[PDB]
């Protein structure tokens, strides 16, 4: 066909890009699932032990 | 034969020419800051001080004699090594934790670490010079320079550019570019050698600056006091070296180092790409690289900007009237399947042509032809080898039977004589030419150059002859006639290994010295010198390129070169052979995998019913029996309503086919046009569908270089956006047509193809892992063929064939066209510059095309640098600025290909092609010149390498350093 | 019936596995709900106390 240069780009809406970015963060959590799960267990123990409430009170007051 | 005793223990010496070479093989600790195996001994660092028979001597230069008592452990030898290191440390500041060269491979760093050094006797004193950061790609930091001369050895004796020298005669020596000019304004060709071989950060790539380290991003304003604080605090070198080692280890998280094969020319340079995310930090060459070693040119070392270009196509484009619509991959593939099936049903399978890219991999070439023959059912396949070495392979097929070079680049560097015909070897095959230049400069290799333009090879040649364009076969036939008749031909070789001798001598009848002098213009006396040099040389490598093949008699002139080599007995032996230099990075491999209308993979003829039947059983479908169209022929068949579709991958046909006005006219007529590329090329503008392909760095696969050397490339980056690697695209197109191909990696494509192609039978990805390579023919046992025709020639009787060739007069354009427009490439630019114009650094020193006018023609037409002229031929016209230089003579001008519009050389060229291979005769272009403007800025800036002033010399001139008053040899520090 | 060995596995799609992995992370948050809630309260106090703004500025500048 004849020579053309103009390209009409595909519309990536604000909401579409937001989903792509959030999905990228979701995939990173999925990849580091074990590390997150372990962090949550560790965090749960810090709360059971005196640690998290003590820090909440140290900054609270 | 040699027996020595190192450190008390005695052991026999093998072929180790030096004491250091033996110590290294014996795994004995010895510092060698300035020793790099690719460069050889320099004797500048003075850290290899060992005691050869009680005498303290540098082991890198010390020759290993029989019965030598070498000691590398006594307190005096160690006290001498530390003294040599103290001078290195006085010229180099250690700041490793915040240095980009602290990547575990720094020779100063690891030597200070190996030597268990904790203090520095001579405090670091800054050199009285500023950093030379003028060049776009690399920079010089004189304060970090240890004056080892590794960069000087590389520039002078390995690269043979001769820009770098060390001003030893100065109060405080430093590396100088030309006669101490800024790097950017010097003759520095930007090859990268000096940055590669530098043992520290003294010469580094600007890509590495602030990127490699975790703390190197800190602005020099804050980082400088940090270094001064650390220097003052420092308890010992080993303490802060451990901190720097931990940080160096951490860099492995960020920096990715991946082996790849250069996407540019046929030299086949392989190297590691250092990438932090998507940023290319540096192209790090490796000694293990089979074709190049640590050698690179500006394109492979620094021309990779295009991979990250904002112009990279990331989405398929479907034409929607007067514009391109970005569309989903599914709709683009569905449309290609619907239209390809439509033209195949209504007009036949032969109404669809397919173009393979010699930029793409062997597997991608194989899949394009499997799509054309096995899926569509046509033999209309081809690649840019049509405009390239089709005449050279036709010549080799007629005489020696294999469509490839006779040997390796190592054989070229070994040759007694190198005959170069129509080949700008240092600009088109830079790393291959470094082997010839070094051999001629140091080993005394004879170099004969036959060319119409005075290029680097012509300037450095032992004999530079200038024959008239197209007359090359006339002098080639005359050299053979003189050598045969004067009894100087290798009659022993011709006897048992050659055929058609008497018919050959009958065809040489018209080519007498008088006829050659008359037609070529080379006098009879120099013709005698050429014949004597060729005949008396024990081993002769004949390297030819587009100066020979881009002609009407290009196939015949190529055959004449092979015939001459047969006569002089230069085949089947190391250091000799026919070397038609392979163009693209993978032109050899694209042809090797059947991207040719007449042949299937492994060069097995299409019309061969036995070959076709083999592929029918494996592919599960019948193959078309009749051959197809050539790349050049394809536009004629569109113009005659025979070709309704074209699927062109990675080929800029709209600018590289001859007579681009006729090619563009054909494009408007064409029913369906699919262009697959990494950018919206000139050709892609004429496409109905453009598919975003991924370049070499974004895919895996193999490339076959000029030496028939199959090399594997590893993926550096993941494919950008929705661009897919070419094999994945070709496979998805075929699957849309019901192919059902299930490849998961190019290695799956290679396994299928190795079973079918006999010359690739033993090729497996396992045999090509890392820097490993295989030269074809590779039998099923994995045994490759580095040197061809050692045992026999691949013909039924094992004998080569002398092929009768005639001179075909080059096409004459007419009396009105008095300018012979010679055309070619530039060292820095690759063709129209679709890849190299994206490189900002290359564009900075060579921003545009230019027309080389001789000082004679410039005087006659009143041309100055920048004069806009109009070359007009019977096919089109170009408007181009002028550049005066004695590289071009009389009425022959030179127009490089690096332009995509007004000055596109293929607007002048005609559709006339080689009579046997249809290779467009690009070196047979005439035109008339009309002045348009008189005053204009010169098209070649002051910073271009061609505007330099090299300082040729043998070595580093270390004797000048020893002649100084301040020089005291570390070994001599006894009393 | 006659002896057979071939097993045709059930199709766990990419999106199905993504939901399973995210749901596993959700369940871990639900289990450590009290610890997370306490961390958030503590974090809120660090911001009120100007500790988080101080750190934001220390790294920002
Ligand atoms: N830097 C760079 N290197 C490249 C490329 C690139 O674009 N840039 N392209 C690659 C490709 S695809 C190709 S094919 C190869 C080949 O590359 P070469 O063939 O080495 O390159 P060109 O300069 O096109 O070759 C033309 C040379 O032959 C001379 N010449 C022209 N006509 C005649 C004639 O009739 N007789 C003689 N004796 N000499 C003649 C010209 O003056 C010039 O020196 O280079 C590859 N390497
Ligand atoms: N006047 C004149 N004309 C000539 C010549 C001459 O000497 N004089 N030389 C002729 C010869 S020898 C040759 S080989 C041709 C060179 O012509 P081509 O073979 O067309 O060469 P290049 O201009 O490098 O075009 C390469 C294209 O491939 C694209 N590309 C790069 N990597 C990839 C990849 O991985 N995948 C895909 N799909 N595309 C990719 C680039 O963006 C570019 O558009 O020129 C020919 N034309
Ligand atoms: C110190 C460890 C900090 C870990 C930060 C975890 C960030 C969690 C992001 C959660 C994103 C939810 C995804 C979504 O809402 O779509
Ligand atoms: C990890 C999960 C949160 C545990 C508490 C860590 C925050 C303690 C305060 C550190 C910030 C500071 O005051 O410098
Ligand atoms: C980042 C989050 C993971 C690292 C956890 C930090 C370990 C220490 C937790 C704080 C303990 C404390 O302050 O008493
Ligand atoms: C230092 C403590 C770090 C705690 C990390 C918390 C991670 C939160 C993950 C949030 C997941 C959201 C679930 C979803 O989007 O489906
Ligand atoms: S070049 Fe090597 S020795 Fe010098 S500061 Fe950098 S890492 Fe240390
Ligand atoms: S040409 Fe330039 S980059 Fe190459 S070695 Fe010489 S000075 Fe260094
Ligand atoms: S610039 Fe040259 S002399 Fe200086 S350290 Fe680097 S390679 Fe050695
Ligand atoms: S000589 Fe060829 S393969 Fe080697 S770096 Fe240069 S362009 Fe790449
Ligand atoms: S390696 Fe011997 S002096 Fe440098
Ligand atoms: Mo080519
Ligand atoms: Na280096
Ligand atoms: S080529």
């Amino acid at each position: 066909a004849k020579a053309i240069k103009r390209i009409q780009k595909i519309e990536v809406t604000e909401e579409d890009q937001r989903k792509r970015d959030l999905r990228e963060i979701e995939d990173a959590l999925i990849d580091h699932k074990e590390a997150i799960l372990e962090t949550l267990h560790m965090l749960g123990h810090m709360n059971e032990r005196g640690v998290l409430p003590l820090l909440r009170g140290l900054f609270g007051q | 034969k040699k027996t020595i005793t190192i450190n008390g223990v005695e052991m026999e010496a093998s072929e180790e020419q030096t004491v250091l070479q033996l110590l290294n093989n014996s795994s004995i600790e010895v510092p060698q800051v300035c020793y790099h195996p690719s460069l050889g001994p320099i004797e500048t660092c003075d850290t290899c001080i060992v005691s050869i028979n009680g005498e303290l001597k540098r082991s890198c230069s010390a020759e290993l004699k029989d019965g030598d008592v070498i000691d590398t452990l006594s307190p005096d030898v160690k006290k001498a090594q530390v003294i040599g290191m103290d001078k290195i440390l006085y010229n180099h500041e250690l700041y490793c934790t915040v240095c980009d060269y602290n990547n575990g491979g720094c020779e100063i760093h690891n030597t200070v670490k190996e030597m268990k050094i904790n203090h520095q006797s001579i405090p670091f004193d800054h050199k009285p010079y500023h950093k030379d950061e003028s060049h776009p790609f690399y920079r010089y930091d004189p304060d970090q320079c240890i004056l080892c001369g590794r960069c000087v050895e590389a520039c002078q004796d390995v690269q043979v550019t001769e820009t770098l020298t060390i001003d030893w005669e100065r109060k405080r020596p430093r590396v100088i570019w030309d006669n101490d000019v800024p790097i950017n304004e010097s003759s520095c060709v930007s090859c990268g050698h000096c940055s590669t071989v530098c043992p520290c950060n003294a010469m580094m790539e600007k890509g590495m600056e602030g990127e490699a380290g975790y703390l190197t991003g800190i602005n020099n304003e804050t980082l400088r006091p940090m270094i001064e604080i650390t220097k003052g605090v420092e308890t010992g070198y080993g303490s802060i070296l451990a901190i720097s080692d931990m940080e160096s280890a951490m860099r492995d998280e960020r920096i990715k180092k991946t082996k790849t094969v250069c996407t540019y020319c046929g030299v086949g340079c392989s190297f590691d790409v250092w990438t932090k995310g998507r940023d290319i930090l540096k192209v790090e060459p490796q000694e293990e690289a089979p074709a190049n070693g640590i050698s690179t040119c500006v394109k492979g070392k620094f021309g990779w900007d295009f991979v990250n270009s904002e112009e990279r196509l990331t989405k398929p484009l479907i034409r929607e009237g007067d514009h391109f619509r970005e569309a989903e991959w599914e709709e683009a593939l569905l449309l290609i399947a619907s239209k390809f099936t439509e033209l195949k049903e209504a007009f036949g399978p032969d109404s669809l042509a397919f173009i393979t890219s010699s930029k793409c991999t062997n597997e991608e070439s194989y899949l394009m032809q499997k799509l054309a023959r096995g899926v569509i059912g046509t033999n209309n396949v081809d690649n840019c080898s049509r405009y390239c070495q089709s005449p050279a392979t036709a010549g080799l097929f007629r005489t020696v039977g294999y469509g490839g070079d006779s040997g390796s680049i190592t054989d070229i560097a070994q040759a007694d004589l190198v005959l170069i015909i129509g080949s700008n070897t240092s600009e088109s095959h830079p790393v291959l030419s470094t082997r010839i230049k070094r051999a001629h400069k140091l080993r005394g290799q004879k170099v004969i150059v036959a060319d119409i333009r005075k290029h680097e090879m012509a300037e450095r040649s032992d004999l530079f002859v200038q024959p008239r364009a197209g007359s090359d076969i006339v002098w080639l036939n005359a050299i053979a006639k003189y050598l045969i008749e004067n009894g100087k031909a290798d009659e022993r070789f011709l006897r048992e290994r050659v055929n058609g001798r008497d018919e050959y001598v009958k065809s040489l009848a018209p080519y007498t010295l008088e006829y050659a002098e008359e037609k070529t213009g080379i006098d009879q006396e120099t013709l005698i010198q050429m014949a004597e040099m060729i005949g008396q040389a024990d081993s002769v490598c004949a390297l030819w390129a587009m100066g020979v093949t881009q002609h009407i008699g290009g196939s015949d002139t190529s055959t004449a070169i092979s015939n001459l080599l047969l006569v002089t007995g230069n085949y089947g032996k190391p250091g000799a052979g026919s070397y038609p230099l392979r163009g693209h990075n993978n032109v050899q491999g694209a042809s090797d995998f059947g991207s040719m209308p007449d042949r299937l993979p492994g060069y097995e003829k299409v019309t061969d019913e036995q070959v076709r039947q083999k592929y029918e059983r494996v592919w599960g479908v019948p193959l078309p029996k009749e051959p197809g169209m050539t790349n050049h022929e394809m536009i004629e068949k569109i113009h005659s309503g025979q070709l309704k579709a074209m699927y062109v991958k990675g080929e800029e046909m709209g600018l590289v086919d001859s007579n681009i006005n006729h090619v563009h006219a054909a494009y408007e007529k064409l029913d369906f046009f699919v262009v697959q590329d990494i950018f919206l090329s000139r050709t892609a503008e004429f496409a109905d569908v453009v598919l975003p392909a991924s370049p070499s760095l974004e895919k895996e696969g193999t490339f076959t270089n000029t030496e028939r050397r199959i090399q594997r490339l590893y993926q550096v980056f993941e494919p950008l956006g929705e661009s897919k690697p070419d094999w994945q695209i070709i496979m998805e197109v075929a699957n849309k047509l019901g192919a059902g191909w299930l490849y998961e990696h190019p290695a799956d494509i290679m396994e299928e193809a190795a079973k079918l192609s006999p010359i690739y039978a033993g090729v497996t990805y396992e045999r090509l892992e890392g820097y490993n390579s295989l030269q074809w023919p590779v039998n099923a046992d994995g045994k490759d063929s580095p040197l061809l025709f050692t045992e026999r020639f691949p013909f039924p009787d094992g004998k080569a064939i002398l092929y009768p060739v005639q001179w075909t007069e080059p096409k004459e354009f007419g009396e009105e066209y008095d300018i012979h427009v010679n055309n070619g490439r530039l060292l820095e630019h690759f063709h129209e510059g679709n890849l190299t114009y994206k490189s900002k650094g290359i564009s900075e020193k060579t921003p545009e095309v230019f027309l080389e006018i001789s000082p004679e023609l410039a005087a006659e037409r009143g041309i100055q640098d920048g004069t806009l002229v109009r070359l007009t031929s019977p096919f089109g016209n170009v408007k181009v600025k002028c550049l005066i230089t004695d590289r071009v003579k009389g009425k022959e001008v030179y127009l490089p290909m690096n332009d995509s519009g007004e000055a596109a050389i293929n607007l002048l060229t005609g559709s006339h092609a080689d009579k046997d291979t249809d290779t467009p005769a690009y070196k047979e272009t005439s035109a008339k010149m009309e002045i348009l403007k008189h005053d204009g800025i010169s098209p070649l800036p002051k910073i271009n390498h061609r505007n330099g002033n090299p300082q040729p010399q043998i070595g580093v001139q270390v004797h000048k350093k020893w002649a100084r008053k301040d020089y005291i040899f570390p070994g001599d520090a006894v009393k």
